[PDB]
């Protein structure tokens, strides 16, 4: 399909996306899960064309910055799709959503709560609980949310639902039962306390590969028509855009190295991108990416210690100005002047 | 020598460039303290031995507030050894939060260390 617009160009590190990857995912969304409703979290990926047809399907949004419902307001979405939920919010980002109609602010420590009640205090509150490896701690336990379903009131601020986020890597869908179940508990609690909850989220983290998806969504529809039946959103991200984009990388530097005791030829590669560019993913979530063509190493532009794309692969030789391949680099691996590149995205809706 | 002081902070100072102690009384948690630096608006937190006590994030978020609104830093910066062996794991949380990581060579950061940038809006 889109996997020969590639060589079409083929004749400086640039992007190719099916944009129909896009919405038959989508509609395999609403298929495995009809009754939730999907947010996108557009922090994966901020491409306007990729919010541009989510938009103009039916997918609200989870933003999480300024800049983020700029782009989603811009395409004239109604700010009753847009969730903010950043997990540390800076106080003029409460004020701007304020400002800007966008009403659904999440909330998991006092600390946020302060700083929503002094420039939002008229926004719908939904407490990010926390699901059960990260350093700091992010969604409430469920004494503390109680806590903050009272401060909440002792504050007059409305609270409206609860969310959690397992996030990527989880290896085990009763992960996902369980806050839901938790989900159930902080909703009493808060209708205890007085509030008339009716929004659960629950987050993102679903995966946007083939390497799975149904397995945890068939392990939530019974738990949701369960503890939740008779509103449900969530935020994917991975999910969505994963699989729809596939990077095309230019060779720009080899070098054989030998170690030779008292007979080993190996090939060392630079490319124009690298860890610090698109491929965050390899120290952050200690990616292993497999590099497809048309005894080596892969290494990035930065002349860095851990630049280094793949560490170890089988691979003909070369020489420079060749192209290697991507899949599935949809996901956090677009972005800037900080932090400055840049790539170019070639759309392909057929 | 008193910089600031509210009721969730205590900030004092150790020498120039400055450079600032900033030290969280949280609501309820234990010490956490941040010895950060201020240099021409971009202030630069250190990041501890880890693993992180118990307080942050809201202590670090309280950290975000000052300096945003105090300090008015434009720029706040984090660092940590490279190494470590949560390196992962850290830079993966403080993305969460509106950090990124940034390229060595910038204008604005030593190579055996490891740096994250949040920028303000
Ligand atoms: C609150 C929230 N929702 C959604 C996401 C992104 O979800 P996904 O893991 O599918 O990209 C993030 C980060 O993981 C997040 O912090």
């Amino acid at each position: 399909t889109a996997k020969d617009i590639l060589d079409q160009k083929i004749n400086d590190a640039f992007y190719v996306a099916d944009l129909g990857d896009i919405l038959k995912k989508h509609l395999r969304w609403l298929k495995a899960l009809p009754r939730v409703t999907p947010f996108y979290a557009v922090k994966c990926n901020d491409s306007k064309a990729i919010v541009k047809t989510l938009a103009a399907t039916g997918t609200g949004f989870d933003c999480a910055s300024k800049t983020e419902i700029q782009l989603v307001q811009s395409l004239g979405v109604p700010p009753e799709r847009i969730i903010y939920a950043n997990p540390c919010k800076q106080v003029s980002q409460i004020k701007y959503a304020a400002n800007n109609g966008v009403q659904m602010m999440t909330f998991d420590s006092e600390v946020e709560l302060m700083k929503v009640a002094r420039a939002h205090p008229k926004a719908k509150l939904v407490l990010r609980i926390a699901t059960d490896r990260l350093s700091v701690k992010f969604g409430a336990t469920l004494r503390t949310s109680r806590l903050l379903l009272e401060r909440a009131k002792e504050l007059n601020i409305d609270v409206v639902g609860v969310s959690f986020h397992v996030g990527s890597g989880c290896t085990d869908p009763e992960t996902f039962v369980q806050a839901i179940s938790d989900a159930r508990c902080v909703f009493d609690m808060g209708a205890e306390v007085g509030f008339s909850m009716y929004l659960l989220d629950i987050g993102g983290g679903f995966p946007g590969s083939e390497d799975k998806f149904e397995e945890i969504t068939g392990v939530i529809n019974p738990a949701l028509d369960k503890y939740f039946p008779s509103r449900i959103i969530a935020e994917p991200g991975r999910y969505y855009v994963a699989s729809a984009f596939t990077l095309a990388v230019n060779i720009i530097a080899k070098k054989i190295v030998l170690k030779e005791q008292t007979s080993e030829q190996t090939f060392m590669y630079y490319v124009n991108d690298g860890v610090y560019g698109s491929f965050n993913c390899i120290l952050y979530d200690h990616a292993h990416v497999k590099p497809l063509l048309q005894s080596s190493s892969i290494w990035g532009p930065t002349c860095d210690g851990l630049d280094r794309i793949v560490e170890r692969c089988d691979l003909p030789e070369m020489h420079v100005g060749d192209w290697m391949l991507f899949e599935n680099m949809g996901a956090y691996t677009v972005a800037t002047f900080n932090g400055f590149q840049r790539p170019t995205i070639y759309y392909v809706m057929s | 020598n008193l910089f600031y002081s509210d009721d969730r902070l205590n900030v004092t100072e150790e020498d120039k460039t400055r450079i600032l102690n900033v030290q969280s009384r949280l609501t309820d948690a234990k010490r956490i303290n941040w010895r950060t630096v201020l240099s021409g608006g971009s202030l630069y937190i250190e990041i501890p031995g880890g693993a992180l006590p118990e307080g942050s994030k809201d202590s670090f978020a309280v950290l975000l507030e000052f300096a945003e609104e105090q300090l008015r830093a434009d720029h706040v910066f984090i660092c940590f050894h490279k190494n470590r062996e949560d390196r992962a794991a850290l830079l993966r949380t403080f993305s969460f939060l509106g950090f990124e990581i940034v390229r060595p060579g910038h204008p604005l950061v030593r190579p055996d260390a490891c740096f994250m940038a949040y920028t303000f809006e």
